[PDB]
């Protein structure tokens, strides 16, 4: 056990703000795992947000965020950031990491998942 | 069970026909020796020589390591042939019908991922052996291993000394030797370098 | 039927890959016992001598157990090659081309996850064939049999003794005895020692 | 047949009591398998509560349940026990246990299911 | 068309792996019969006798009924190997490195589920050629078939009469009978007795 | 064509009743399929409520379903039935037959299923 | 492309195991001719003739058929063995330790599904040499071939003239002829009639 | 990294069963040249001519390109055998027991999708050997490569001049050339011209 | 392209009328094909209505409509039919026909799907 | 990254009138892929509306879009083009484009998605 990844920084704010979701990990190597950010909306499905491949420099975003979500990563604290600027009012869903194997970042097979988060703009 | 776990977390994203290093623009490395254990026959009328060998290739694996203190009491996996990236090393003179008489076993792996393969064979080699002293000849036949596809700038082979410490005496031909070079080649087909790794048996006869 | 339902269950969470163990921290029990039919040639010019054996292993599984009050008539089931863990013993002084001539059959199991397995086999293996008293000899050839990658604190082998009792007297060489030995030894490559089984074949010329 | 599961202990209670979910099996060999614990919410999906595997000691809890419920289980008498501490306002839902030959409590292959149970806060 | 639906409806729920009995706990019925064709060599030197053969095994699936009235036009379906459960009779007594020379074939299945298995084969049996009458001997040889797990309780074998009406003569050994007989045999290894058909071949010399 | 089944005996009835659902076959061998009953509710998915195997003697019941109802099978008139008692108010949903080829009862690859029914407490 | 989109459409609904024919209460048609290549050996010491032979049979598939004009540029697809229905027709009279020399190749298919079928193999058969007349001698060798399973009411095997035009003249024995025949003949397992086409090569001393 | 996303974009929609060509109103392009290493045996009493042979064959895929700078590190990518088209190229006139003699191996790809295919081979021809000069002949061999399926209108052979590079000198006989031709011939079972090449090896007594 | 299939024949009709649902296909051989109808409810899933075999004849109807629909083809129009008589009023769906390589009937992977038409009750 | 896809062209206009909806893309070799196109509504699936092969010359229409509306391509560019005529009130929903390796427009295995767009009539 002890598998755990513990999200924070939800919140509420108006649209046009700014926010430093985070996600912290324990109980396993986290220099083997590839970190992928989802989101889902209270009356839809899950969509990817961000992805950063294990290596260290494979950042893919999505189409409607790829010019205002960055994505990060620190092996040394053993956590994962999606720094969010310029959000709109449709940016409101539950946000949930996922790990996943040495992987690319894109679609893989995701092994931990994470707990949610309420943001709202 | 914990190996129940680990085998089926390790062969979560894996693609056997991955090269398996960190770094996809350097060299892996993987280590080369043969270990004798008698020699079968060598044959005059033709020119083959038949042994029995161990082949020892060594490399380290990336995708396959895990934490001991996570997976108590596990600390080796054994993993059978076309589910672990194996080198492709064969035997450029041999003489079998089939060119390739080794007989596959499983991939040792440990808490590291260095990765051992002993397989073992009946080698039917092709020699050059001469008669011009028939009373006394100190005949040298040789073994040259190397990869088949990969080679240069993708698989760095290396050698390690051979290993004849069973070999068990034969009747008319007695060893004196076993040394071994690396080389490395230019072949018409391809531009870059190809490594590759000969044994010289020396024997002698009685 | 019942049958039907057993073989649909047995199987739900089994990896073929995984050594059935309770405790993944100690080491299994394999018992092993050839059996010897017949000598079917003892050539001299080589030195090579053909034998029919019928292998004899017997280890127990831990994830194939049942209730045979709960499937009724089901009282054992047969499992093929491929479908269950199977140790891999090899003789490790073999003169045949494939270096293994084991006809794999299947694996019998019984309501306690008891299994056996009774490969049949026409083994070549390699003897040293003296001349020196060609009127009356006695003429011992070995049989080596062990694990190749388990060893050692994994698989502790164990020996039986032979069972010559459906043996067809031979022409020339008549029998004397078929007895084993167990031993330990350490290998180059690994640190782990490794048993092994030998029998002793005592061929004496009539 | 006879393979029969019964879950029992369910009711409602305030926000931070107590529960002792109970779980009783028959029809099977209670030792050879490993029962995990389902949670569903009225509309929502399945979700993981806890797990033990068939050896004994090898819990593990959901992020969620982490530092609030137990898991136990008792061969002599054929049970499961989910003790549930502190409980909140968002744990209502059908509990319900799932065996499955021998695993190790994370995802397997489920072969018997059980009868659901409401908890109420 | 409807052979195409019923090559999807009769292997709906089946598993190759399950004795095909309607009460699992009572044996199923084999019949068993060996066909010649010709002897082509009998090998004095060695203790080999060379021989064409077609087996014919006959038993009756339960899974396999349909009806002709819903289904017209089709009355057979064939089946190949690795889909249908099919006895495993060996040759106890053989001579071939690879111990089964048989070629698998398609079994075939009527509206009532009795199938029908007819592998050919060139068996390499072992019989002991006695020359001590040279100018006339009356030398029999066995061929000894029998099932290698399943035994006793499970599957009663029952044999018919070998049929010698393709016999192409042979020049120097003229046939004088094929006679059959079944035992049942108690082994050591379990406990349960095992059923075998024994034909015994008498070629006189000419 | 003509492999039809179909339901009778449905209707209304108060809490702590009787009934006698029966379904008939025809088209196919009826000796050499094993029939399980499933019921829908409105709002729900199917679930389980009896089976029977091909040879006679095999009955699996539901948990919760485990005391009230019976299964029984006719071979010579080409029919099952499935005795209700002590009927209570959850109860309510489509009651239908599925076929399968020979097998046990448990989940099976059903082949020719069957047409619906209303039941109502 | 296209010939993807053909590839992808043409395996919607198979079944390898179903008969390609519309009606299925007719029989499929085969047609059957061998091409003969070189004489490679007649051993007289034993009984076996080695032949370098070209099979070449002939059907109509009937769910391979497409549109030309909807599919433009693919006039012809090629299927690899495993994948679609092809006849079993083997050598009733063979010599070889196997039993089946021939080498499975592709089954090509045009506009309207006519399949052909020229597996190569070097055959051994099985003649008799008579040497009563060692100075000239006029030896006739047959080659039977037919359908193991489908025979009568399923597949009507039809015979073409055999093509000898591309032999290579060997050095002993010279070619007279290669006459075919087709024959139906009952066995006593079934009941229903099997075809068969026998080939009677003609081989002069010199 | 990036070898593990090329592997599995390169085989998103890739059916094996298609030839890789834009246009499939075209011929594909395929380049033959054989490599010699040395001959093993030239046997007179029969007639085969055993030789060691490196095939290389050379076409241009269309489903397999990349770009290097998105896919940074990789340049070439190595198929096993059975997941990418390769052509089925056969020796006409073999005297082995296989018919084929050829090692499979791994087909090497680069950036631009040229592929490289050179199996190993112990080929075992059949040749005419003339001693009606026995103390001096200039015997001739044929080795005749070809398609066995596809053949004119859809795959345009072409050859390539032989390598004899790293020839190792026989005992008894030398080489004196080895000149290739390409011809286009009309076969009975088709309409349409089969190319192929043939290699004519000249081997002098010493 | 070109392989379009048009339905005709929707519309209104009170309980126990008639109805000559007709479907017309171009762009494939007609001939290698297997007709199969397919109705789907506002409110639930596609369910069978009928199916005629590439042969000709070997109409498989459904439990519910055995005795009152009747399919048909016709290879020289390249048309299929369902007629429709006595219409109840939960006969109220879209139809649609789909297509399928040679095959039976019942249940085949299906290729060439059909456009949706109303028919009400 | 960088493989993105961005639709244009959206908005509202009454029955009866037209539309150039248009989509770039970047990141990939744009002449080794086959775009189609795909419609969603608010409350129904996805639904095909058009497709091109890789090649040029595939165009593959939906049933009820056969006569109106046209697809095109332009390599040099890196864009593809769906040009709506006569707009009924039924066609009303989200069209996003889908990529694929090597293909010819009908049912295939897509890589890259792109971004919703709204049409209303
Ligand atoms: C697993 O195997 C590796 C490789 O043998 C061990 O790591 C070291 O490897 C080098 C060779 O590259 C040896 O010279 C060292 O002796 C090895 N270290 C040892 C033996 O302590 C590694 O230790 C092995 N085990 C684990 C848990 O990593
Ligand atoms: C199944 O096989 C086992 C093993 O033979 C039987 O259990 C005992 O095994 C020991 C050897 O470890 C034997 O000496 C005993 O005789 C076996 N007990 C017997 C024969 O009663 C076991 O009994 C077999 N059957 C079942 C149902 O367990
Ligand atoms: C299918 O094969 C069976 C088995 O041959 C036929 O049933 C009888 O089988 C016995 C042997 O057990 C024969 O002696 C009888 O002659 C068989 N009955 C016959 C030949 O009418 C069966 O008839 C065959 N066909 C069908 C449709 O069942
Ligand atoms: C495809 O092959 C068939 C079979 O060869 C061709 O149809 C005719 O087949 C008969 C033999 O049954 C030949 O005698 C005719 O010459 C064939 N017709 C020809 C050659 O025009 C068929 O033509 C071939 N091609 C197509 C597109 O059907
Ligand atoms: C990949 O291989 C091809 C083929 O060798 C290279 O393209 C040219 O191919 C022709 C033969 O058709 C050679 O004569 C040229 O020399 C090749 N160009 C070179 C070597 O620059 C191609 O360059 C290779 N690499 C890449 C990245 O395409
Ligand atoms: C890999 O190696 C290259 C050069 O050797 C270096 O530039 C790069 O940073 C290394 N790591 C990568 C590419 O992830
Ligand atoms: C393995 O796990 C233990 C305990 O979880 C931890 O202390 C140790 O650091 C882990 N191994 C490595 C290499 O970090
Ligand atoms: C397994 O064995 C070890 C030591 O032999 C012991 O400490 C442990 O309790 C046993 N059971 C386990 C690990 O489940
Ligand atoms: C097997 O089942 C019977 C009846 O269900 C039960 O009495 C018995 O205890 C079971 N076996 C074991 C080992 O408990
Ligand atoms: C099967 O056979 C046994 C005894 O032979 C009998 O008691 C039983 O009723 C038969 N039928 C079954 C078990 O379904
Ligand atoms: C086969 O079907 C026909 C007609 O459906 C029926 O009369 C006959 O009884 C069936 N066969 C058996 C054995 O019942
Ligand atoms: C098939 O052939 C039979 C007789 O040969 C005939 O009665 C039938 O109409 C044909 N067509 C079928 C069965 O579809
Ligand atoms: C093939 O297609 C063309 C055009 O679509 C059509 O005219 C022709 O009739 C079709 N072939 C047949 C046999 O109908
Ligand atoms: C293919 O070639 C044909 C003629 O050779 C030409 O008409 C066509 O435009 C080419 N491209 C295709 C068919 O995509
Ligand atoms: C490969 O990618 C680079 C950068 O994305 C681009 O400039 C180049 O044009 C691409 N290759 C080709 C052949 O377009
Ligand atoms: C490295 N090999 C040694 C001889 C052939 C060469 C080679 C090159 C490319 C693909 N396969 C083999
Ligand atoms: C020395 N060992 C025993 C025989 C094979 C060899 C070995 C060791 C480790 C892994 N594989 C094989
Ligand atoms: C003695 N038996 C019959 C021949 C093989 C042997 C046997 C027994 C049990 C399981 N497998 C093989
Ligand atoms: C033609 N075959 C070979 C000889 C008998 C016949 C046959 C009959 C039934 C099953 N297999 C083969
Ligand atoms: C082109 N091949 C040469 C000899 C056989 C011929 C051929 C023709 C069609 C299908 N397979 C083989």
């Amino acid at each position: 056990a002890q598998v755990q990844l513990v999200e924070s920084g939800g919140g509420l704010v108006q649209a046009g703000g700014s926010l430093k979701l985070s996600c912290a990990a324990s109980g396993f190597t986290f220099a083997h795992y590839a970190m992928v950010w989802f989101r889902q909306a209270p009356g839809k499905e899950r969509e990817f947000v961000a992805g950063i491949s294990w290596s260290g420099a494979s950042t893919y975003y999505a189409s409607s965020v790829k010019g205002r979500f960055t994505i990060s990563r620190d092996n040394a604290k053993n956590t994962v950031y999606l720094q969010m600027n310029s959000l709109k009012p449709e940016d409101t869903a539950v946000y949930y990491v996922a790990a996943a194997r040495f992987g690319v970042g894109v679609d893989d097979d995701y092994s931990y998942w994470g707990q949610g988060t309420q943001v709202t703009v | 069970e914990f190996q129940r776990k680990l085998y089926k977390e390790l062969v979560k994203n894996y693609n056997p026909l991955e090269r398996p290093v960190a770094n996809d623009s350097q060299p892996l490395t993987v280590y080369f020796s043969l270990s004798l254990l008698q020699i079968m026959d060598v044959d005059e009328k033709n020119q083959v020589l038949t042994t029995n060998i161990w082949l020892q290739m060594s490399w380290t694996d990336h995708y396959l390591q895990w934490n001991v203190s996570e997976y108590p009491g596990v600390k080796t996996v054994r993993f059978p042939d076309g589910q672990i990236w194996k080198p492709d090393i064969l035997l450029y003179n041999s003489a079998d019908e089939r060119f390739d008489a080794t007989f596959h076993t499983n991939v040792l792996v440990n808490s590291s991922g260095h990765c051992q393969y002993l397989p073992p064979g009946i080698f039917k080699s092709s020699c050059y052996i001469d008669v011009r002293w028939f009373p006394f000849d100190v005949q040298h036949c040789k073994l040259k291993f190397g990869s088949w596809s990969y080679g240069g700038w993708s698989l760095d082979l290396q050698m390690q000394e051979a290993d004849i410490s069973g070999y068990i005496p034969n009747g008319e031909w007695d060893l004196v030797g076993i040394p071994g070079k690396r080389s490395e080649r230019f072949y018409e087909c391809c531009k870059e370098p190809y490594p590759d790794v000969t044994f010289t048996v020396t024997m002698r006869r009685r």
